[PDB]
């Protein structure tokens, strides 16, 4: 008769694979927890920016590229500073020492359960997407609004310093009384 | 020894330059932009300078009621 | 001639005393509608901060070193200042605002206005600014001397989002136009 | 095949393949004295996993919000032909800002470890 | 289906379903990216009208146009068909010079200035159809009709001269 | 040694940096005009562009209203409006072309 | 395309990374080289004619001599920080235009993008030295930490001083908008201070603290031998290299010129090496000619005297720009 | 004088450079068409070039024909994901 | 969606659906007639339509199901290869068109 | 789903910490993250830009929340001489 529905794999100019995803969503999952379960404060901060690193890559691979490089870009730092806090504030030998009990499976297992079946349905169908016949995006083509098509940064920058500059100077208000507080607190004597 | 700013301002100027270079040039620099902001322009329309014309950016939409156009029909194809 | 339309943007409507004439005024129409009182309140209020700093001095001695005193009144000197103009401002854009006796502003942008439209000039000036950026400055400072407290905001964008009907403009210049048309024919 | 995705494959197997020679291919004896710490040759106390006095952590701190502040001017490089004066007027705002907070570590000598 | 660009895309849908019978039909345009960059100046020196006929039609029935607008759309590829035939039955070969070599420079046109004079003029002196672009600044000579290009990796020849219509060479 | 003698280097400095500014203003002044050129063009060609891809979609929107009501038998309103909206979900067989 | 993606990727990679390789072993060679000769020596004549083996002499006994674990140390991070400080160093090469597009990414954000694998790879110095538990090491590692808050915003501010003319990005689009002038001319101050701390990001002598010899033992790397040693020294080197080839993109003009395609795409070539190749002189010129600064002092010379320079040139420069109507277009077009 | 032994891996650092350059050319040159392959591309090219296959069946492929070649209005791609909307 | 700034520079997909939403609110609804805005519940319903596509993933589920299983029952005489496909279209590929369309 | 998964995390590392409280001021900067994460996966679902500008602006906060936490920590050793949360 007449199929007229074709399906067919797309040669060159297809995508990644979704995954990848979920790899890193394991991953994610999984140096997370290794966080606060690890013995030694480093290994723990180690996890720390392997877990933000997954989460950049989970970014970058979804098109968010700017906001997923910003972020790994931010938090190196940010967790280099905090492995150089860890070595002046903490017995490192002491705290491996330092152990954990299990009166707490009790209360992770309710506290778990409750928490995440009444955040399921505040979430939306968007993202609960993906979680025998399944359903398939499709995407076509538009010449009107690829003009000039921004790159993510641009986009943001076109709005962030008009539109929406009041959020940037209230931002930068708080970054003012960091960098004057944190300093008035920890500045030696003189 | 090191001059006051308010007791005389064009002797702390002088120090700042010599004494404290990087940061005395530093607030120059940065005062320049606003200097700049401020006289450039002017001076460049002066002169002729025109800003030019902003690129489009979205397709440029005709003002005014539609031109009632006669071509081009379904019987022109063959 | 006739714009054909004189409201083209969605405005905000508050209600006030008496009628309103700008909702975004420029700055420098700010300064020039400025009564001789807004110079002489707003330079009252900018010499109270020190003023009040020296009679905290004068009858409470804070006991500061030998330049602290002169060091504080330079911060105080410039604080009145910055709060005498913010005063000095607020006290003419309330009247373009329509939140003070405003009469003789009225008639002033009754006639400085249509002065501009028999004239062919546009009402509120040319912008170098593209007209949705025209449109982001109109709405970043609309009322915006209301927040001058906490947050200040001047209006240095010649855009054409007042909040007005500019039809009464246009309805005056062109009976004036009408009246001197008739007078000069007597001659 | 993407060339990035290559390109981060080979430079792991890189990686491995030297690891690997070395860990195949070359003597290893290791005893008490070799498996030691370095201390120029005389033992001392170990005390590498112990709190140590870091006298430059107020830069730490100041390099965190500092990091954020010029994160948050990439967009305006990158968006200068829309932005215009309007937008160059915000963005000198938010330098300003940033700057008196700079002049207040200059000033207090945050930055001057002796 | 959307505008949004896909990530992770691996597979293609096809209709094989054609417009119904109601609809007129009209014959696509044929040409590549390559060629339509070329003559796009010619595009609207003949078909400004249709073209912006078009878009006023589509912005007169907001979310609805695509239905409503077809045959102000059959209009606009008759019209732009006819200038690629014109460019066609003559000034074939400049055409050709003029695309072929944007193809090999990333189609940018300051890259190929040479056959684009070449065939501005074979199209000028056939089909009295002229490269306007609007806005650009009066101080300075337009960057299409300017000898040498700041940005072309190739510097343009002295003796190659621009096409400016009505002075003689 | 005058080859570092401070003034000199700070006048020969001063000269580079002002002439490659010169520079910089007419390549950028060129670059934002070369930037007219390419969204005219491109303006020129949407029209034409366009006007296919909506023919595909009015052709694609109709045929699947089509193949519900023999489907389903009747055409189920995802919205109120008699707007069109480009699809986010598709129909697709349960295979691929068997190549 | 004409033939399949993945075999053109594969070629794509290997024609990068194999001769970038090449390239590491013989700045190598060229440092030891070239500083005898400004030390009145001659360097290495022996291993190979000219010494042109002996990066791969030193390469082979390295991967064939005895690896050390130490007992007080945490072995898992005793190689992660190695292998991460190597595999991000190398990275970076990904963006790198050989030509206009010619990267294995032609990105939109590859300026950002080689921050952030910059970033990684110090946090391997980081961790290596301090999962050895020696001192040395231990004060080595500290000394990487201070340096990277003392260079990581000049880089970055530097950088965005080379965005608000270029209005990209991309590494290409820079190289590109250098065909009107290159940005050494109306950004001499800038190419300076970025040349600084690019020396400061690499750990090279003036600012050689996290490894220095006359202080530290071997500092960071101290109780690290064989492979784990070869690691850093080529992400040393790798480093250096690609931070002179992006300073021949941001102020050089990166690859522009001072069977068909071949001859282009050679000639591109050669221009961007001989452009890194003069950089990399620079660096060995400079090595060679300095002593050493306190990492005191190099956190007191970047706080106090380079980022307010160049927080002033933030201010002053987009203010010039917007002066004379010469903000940059931000759409694709070069 | 001068010590050309010195300057002997700055010329092999530059010929590699050179090396790199020339091959990354030819082999996009050969993936491409024998054509100059594109850089900076944007939506819109990337849209254009995806047209071109319609018509020719090379991404990089080009016809001057005014008229399209029949089956042109079934073969537009519309792309098909699972997760990433 | 109700912002009007989307990824691209250019417009927010389900910005149309929320002006139409307040636009409706604002002409309908007044202190007169408090139930005017129950003119918006439809208008309120198609904003969160374009939003989530709940309604939408629920048709299309019941016509892709109602479509295979079709398929399977359908007569099947030849399948198209995945080449024949993509000869669609092309320059001299005639026969290939026609064998995709059963013409 | 990852963003629920990752913000118990961070939820659980706060409250059923017991090792110190440089942990505790990580546990705030994961439960952060996975609320900017669903935000960004979000955005990307409704085509707005907005929720980046919103991600940013949280991680802006997240920094200079991380600083303050920082300098009270150690205002708090200086004189305490141990960061670690003791259970008898
Ligand atoms: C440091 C201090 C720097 C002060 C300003 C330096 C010089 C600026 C140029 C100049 O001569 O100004 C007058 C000059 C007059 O030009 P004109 O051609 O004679 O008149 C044109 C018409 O105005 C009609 O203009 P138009 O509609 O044709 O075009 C609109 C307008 C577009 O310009 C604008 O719209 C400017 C936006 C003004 C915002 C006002 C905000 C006030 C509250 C501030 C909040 C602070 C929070 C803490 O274009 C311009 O006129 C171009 C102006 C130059 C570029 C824009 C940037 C300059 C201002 C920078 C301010 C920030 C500096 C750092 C602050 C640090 C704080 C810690 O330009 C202005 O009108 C801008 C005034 C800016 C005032 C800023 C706030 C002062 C209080
Ligand atoms: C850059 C320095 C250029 C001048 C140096 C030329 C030279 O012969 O140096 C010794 C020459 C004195 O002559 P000499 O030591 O009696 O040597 C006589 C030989 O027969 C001289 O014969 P030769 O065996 O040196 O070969 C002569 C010729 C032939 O050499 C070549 O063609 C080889 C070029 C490289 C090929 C790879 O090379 C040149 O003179 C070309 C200029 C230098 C090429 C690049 C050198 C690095 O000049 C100097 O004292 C050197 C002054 C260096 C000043 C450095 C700062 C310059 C401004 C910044
Ligand atoms: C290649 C094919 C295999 C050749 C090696 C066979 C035996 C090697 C041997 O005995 O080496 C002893 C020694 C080391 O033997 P080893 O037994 O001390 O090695 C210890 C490591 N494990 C425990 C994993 C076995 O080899 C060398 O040091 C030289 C290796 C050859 C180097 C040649 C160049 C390599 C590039
Ligand atoms: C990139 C450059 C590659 C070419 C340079 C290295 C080529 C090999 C050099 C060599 O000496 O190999 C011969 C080698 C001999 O190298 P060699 O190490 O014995 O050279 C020593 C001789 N003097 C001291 C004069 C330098 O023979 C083979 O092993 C084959
Ligand atoms: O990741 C790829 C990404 C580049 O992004 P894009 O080019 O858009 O996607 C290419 C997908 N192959 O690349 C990036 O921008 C992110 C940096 C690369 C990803 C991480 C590389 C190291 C992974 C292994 C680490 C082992 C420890
Ligand atoms: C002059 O007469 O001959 C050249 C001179 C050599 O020295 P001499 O003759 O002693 O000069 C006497 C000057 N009173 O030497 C000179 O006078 C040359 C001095 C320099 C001239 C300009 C150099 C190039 C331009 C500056 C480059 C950028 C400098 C800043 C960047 C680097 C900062 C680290
Ligand atoms: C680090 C970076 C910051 C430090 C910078 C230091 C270097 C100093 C120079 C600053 C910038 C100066 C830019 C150069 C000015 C310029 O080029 O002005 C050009 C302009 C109009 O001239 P134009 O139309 O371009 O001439 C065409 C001739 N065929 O001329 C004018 O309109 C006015 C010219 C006089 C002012
Ligand atoms: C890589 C190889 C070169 C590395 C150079 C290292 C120099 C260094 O670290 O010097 C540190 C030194 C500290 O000096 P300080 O205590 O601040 O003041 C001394 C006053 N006699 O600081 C200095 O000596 C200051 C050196 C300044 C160099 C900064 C970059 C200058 C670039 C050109 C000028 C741009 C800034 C000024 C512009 C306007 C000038 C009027
Ligand atoms: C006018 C002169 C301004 C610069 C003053 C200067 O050279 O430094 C002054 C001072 C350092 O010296 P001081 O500690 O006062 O030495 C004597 C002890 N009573 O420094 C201080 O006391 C204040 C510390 C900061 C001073 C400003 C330094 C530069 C600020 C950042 C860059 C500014 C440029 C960008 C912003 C635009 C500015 C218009």
């Amino acid at each position: 008769s007449q199929i007229s529905l074709l399906l067919l794999k797309e040669i060159y100019t297809n995508g990644s694979t979704h995954i990848m995803l979920d790899i890193l969503s394991v991953l994610a999952v999984i140096s997370g927890i290794c966080v606060i379960i690890s013995k030694n404060p480093i290994v723990s901060v180690l996890h720390l920016i392997g877990l933000f690193a997954y989460v950049s890559f989970y970014l970058i691979l979804i098109g968010l590229n700017f906001v997923g490089l910003s972020y790994l870009i931010v938090y190196i730092g940010a967790v280099s500073i905090l492995f150089l806090f860890i070595l002046m504030l903490i017995n490192i030998r002491t705290s491996e020492l330092q152990s954990n009990t299990s009166n707490s499976i009790p209360l992770t297992i309710l506290v778990g359960i409750i928490i995440s079946s009444f955040l399921f349905k505040m979430l939306p169908y968007g993202v609960i997407i993906s979680n025998k016949n399944d359903l398939f995006f499709i995407t076509s083509k538009i010449w009107d609004g690829a003009l000039a098509e921004n790159n993510h940064i641009s986009s943001i920058g076109n709005i962030m310093y008009t539109n929406y500059n009041v959020w940037l100077i209230l931002a930068s208000f708080i970054l003012l009384l960091a960098m004057v507080g944190a300093i008035v607190i920890t500045i030696k004597p003189r | 020894t090191t001059p006051r700013f308010w007791s005389t301002p064009l002797k702390y100027c002088r120090w700042a330059a010599r004494e404290r270079p990087a940061l005395f040039f530093s607030v120059v620099i940065g005062a320049l932009g606003p200097v700049t902001l401020a006289t450039v322009p002017p001076l460049r329309r002066l002169i002729g300078d025109v800003d030019a014309a902003p690129i489009p950016l979205t397709y440029p939409i005709p003002p005014g009621p539609r031109k009632q156009l006669k071509g081009y029909d379904d019987d022109t194809e063959d | 001639n006739t714009p054909t339309q004189t409201y083209q943007f969605p405005s905000k409507t508050v209600k006030t005393d008496y009628p309103l004439i700008d909702n975004d005024p420029h700055f420098t129409r700010v300064i020039r509608y400025a009564r001789p009182s807004d110079y002489a309140h707003g330079l009252a209020a900018a010499a109270a901060g020190p003023a009040a700093l020296w009679l905290m001095e004068r009858i409470s001695p804070s006991q500061v070193g030998r330049g602290g005193f002169a060091k504080a009144m330079r911060l105080a000197g410039f604080i009145g200042l910055a709060g005498g103009f913010l005063y000095f401002y607020q006290r003419s854009i309330l009247r373009f605002y329509g939140m003070s006796e405003n009469a003789r502003e009225v008639e002033m942008d009754m006639r400085e206005m249509t002065d501009r439209v028999k004239a062919g000039l546009p009402l509120y000036g040319e912008s170098r600014l593209s007209p949705a950026m025209q449109g982001v400055a109109a709405r970043q400072s609309r009322y915006s001397a209301l927040f001058f407290g906490v947050m200040p905001w001047f209006n240095f964008v010649n855009h054409n989002q007042h909040g007005v009907d500019t039809a009464k403009y246009y309805q005056q210049a062109e009976r004036e136009l009408e009246a001197e048309r008739l007078a000069r024919e007597q001659a | 095949m993407s060339a990035m995705s290559i390109y981060i494959i080979f430079v792991s197997i890189i990686a491995i393949l030297f690891l690997a020679i070395d860990l195949i291919f070359a003597p290893h004896n290791p005893y008490k004295e070799k498996l030691s710490a370095f201390e120029c040759g005389f033992h001392s106390f170990s005390q590498s996993r112990s709190p140590f006095n870091i006298s430059f952590f107020i830069y730490g701190l100041v390099f965190l919000l500092l990091d954020l502040e010029i994160l948050l001017l990439y967009p305006f490089a990158v968006s200068e032909y829309v932005n215009s004066a309007y937008g160059l007027a915000a963005a000198l705002i938010f330098i300003g800002i940033i700057t008196i907070g700079f002049v207040y570590e200059l000033g207090h000598d945050a930055l001057k470890v002796h | 289906m959307a505008t949004r660009k896909p990530a992770f895309n691996q597979h293609v849908l096809l209709d094989t379903t054609p417009l119904p019978d109601s609809i007129p039909k009209v014959k696509e345009i044929g040409a590549s990216s390559a060629p339509l960059l070329s003559a796009s100046f010619f595009i609207g020196a003949r078909c400004k009208d249709y073209n912006d006929d078009y878009m006023q039609c589509k912005n007169e029935n907001p979310g609805r146009g695509e239905f409503e607008c077809l045959k102000e759309g059959r209009r606009v590829t008759r019209c732009a068909r006819s200038v690629l035939k014109d460019i066609n039955t003559h000034c074939l070969e400049q055409f050709r010079a003029h695309w072929q070599c944007l193809d090999n420079n990333n189609q940018q046109l300051w890259q190929c200035r040479p056959a684009e004079w070449k065939l501005n003029k074979c199209v000028y002196e056939n089909l009295k159809l002229e490269k306007v672009i609007p806005d650009q600044p009066k101080n300075s000579t337009p960057v299409h009709l300017r000898q040498r290009q700041i940005f072309a990796h190739h510097a343009i020849p002295p003796w190659e001269r621009p096409f400016i219509p009505g002075q003689p060479e | 040694r005058g080859l570092f003698r401070p003034r000199p280097l700070l006048a020969g400095a001063a000269v580079l940096m002002l002439y490659g500014w010169y520079k910089l203003v007419k390549g950028i002044r060129e670059q934002n005009e070369l930037a007219r050129e390419k969204m005219w063009a491109r303006i020129h060609l949407i029209p034409l562009l366009q006007a296919e891809e909506d023919r595909d979609h009015v052709r694609r929107y109709l045929a699947d209203q089509a193949r519900e009501k023999g489907l389903l038998g009747e055409n189920i309103k995802v919205y109120n409006s008699d707007r069109y909206v480009r699809p986010t979900f598709a129909v697709t067989p349960s295979k691929p072309a068997q190549e | 395309m004409s033939y399949s993606q993945t075999i053109n990727s594969l070629v794509e990679v290997v024609l990068v990374l194999v001769p970038s390789l090449v390239g590491i072993a013989y700045v190598t060679v060229g440092e030891r080289k070239t500083m005898g000769s400004m030390q009145r020596r001659l360097g290495p004549n022996a291993v190979g004619i000219y010494g042109l083996l002996q990066a791969f002499a030193d390469a082979l006994k390295l991967l064939l001599k005895e690896y050390v674990g130490p007992t007080q140390a945490n072995l898992v991070l005793f190689f992660l920080g190695p292998v991460i400080t190597l595999i991000f160093s190398l990275l970076g090469y990904a963006v790198i235009p050989y030509g206009p597009g010619l990267a294995v990414n032609d990105l939109s954000t590859g300026i950002l993008y080689m921050l952030a694998v910059s970033s990684l790879a110090t946090y391997g110095i980081l961790l290596a030295g301090w999962s050895a538990n020696s001192k040395y090491a231990f004060l080595g590692s500290l000394r990487s930490t201070a340096q990277l808050i003392s260079y990581e915003l000049v880089l970055s501010s530097s950088i965005l001083l080379v965005i608000m003319l270029s209005g990209s990005l991309s590494l290409t689009v820079i190289v590109e908008s250098q065909r009107a002038i290159w940005y050494i001319l109306p950004l001499l101050p800038v190419f300076i201070i970025f040349f600084i701390g690019s020396v400061a990001e690499t750990n090279r002598a003036p600012f050689d603290l996290a490894e220095a010899e006359s202080e530290l033992v071997s500092g960071f790397m101290t109780e690290h031998a064989a492979v784990i040693f070869v690691f850093f020294f080529l992400a040393e080197y790798g480093s250096i290299v690609l931070m002179c080839i992006l300073t021949s993109i941001l102020f050089l003009g990166g690859y522009l010129l001072i069977n068909a395609p071949t001859v282009e795409g050679s000639f591109y070539g050669l221009s961007l090496g001989v452009k890194t190749s003069i950089l990399i002189f620079v660096f060995i010129w400079t090595r060679a000619s300095f002593p050493r600064i306190r990492f005191d002092q190099l956190m007191s010379f970047c706080w106090t005297v380079l980022l307010p320079i160049l927080f002033a040139l933030i201010v002053l420069v987009p203010c010039i720009l917007y002066s004379f109507n010469i903000f940059p277009v931000n759409i694709s077009l070069l | 004088p001068v010590p050309f032994e010195t300057l002997i891996p700055y010329g092999i650092i530059i010929a590699m450079f050179g090396v790199t350059g020339a091959g990354m050319a030819k082999v996009r040159h050969m993936f491409n068409g024998d054509k100059r392959h594109r850089w900076s591309v944007d939506q819109w090219d990337k849209q254009q070039m995806e047209r071109d296959r319609r018509l020719t069946g090379h991404l990089r492929g080009q016809t001057d024909n005014p008229i399209a070649p029949p089956g042109f209005e079934f073969n537009n791609p519309w792309k098909v994901x699972x997760x990433x909307x | 969606m109700a912002s009007g700034y989307g990824l691209n520079g250019g417009p927010s997909r389900c910005f149309p659906f929320w002006q139409e939403l307040l636009a409706c609110y604002v002409t309908n609804s007044s202190e007169d007639n408090p139930d005017g805005k129950n003119k918006c519940i439809p208008v309120m319903e198609d904003y969160y339509e374009c939003l989530h596509h709940r309604k939408e993933a629920a048709r299309v589920r019941a016509l892709q199901a109602a479509y295979r299983e079709a398929e399977a029952k359908k007569l099947q005489e030849n399948p198209p290869t995945a080449g024949q496909i993509r000869n669609l279209g092309l320059l001299n590929k005639e026969e290939d068109t026609k064998k995709v369309h059963c013409a | 789903n990852i963003t629920l998964i990752l913000f118990l995390i961070g939820i659980l590392g706060f409250v059923l910490n017991r090792k110190n409280i440089i942990l505790m001021l990580i546990s705030i900067e994961i439960m952060l993250l996975s609320i900017t994460f669903l935000i960004l996966l979000s955005s990307l679902n409704m085509d707005d830009i907005i929720g980046q500008t919103y991600a940013i602006y949280i991680i802006v906060v997240a920094g200079a929340e991380s600083a303050i936490g920082l300098g009270i920590l150690v205002a708090f050793y200086r004189l305490r001489g141990s960061i670690a949360i003791e259970y008898k």
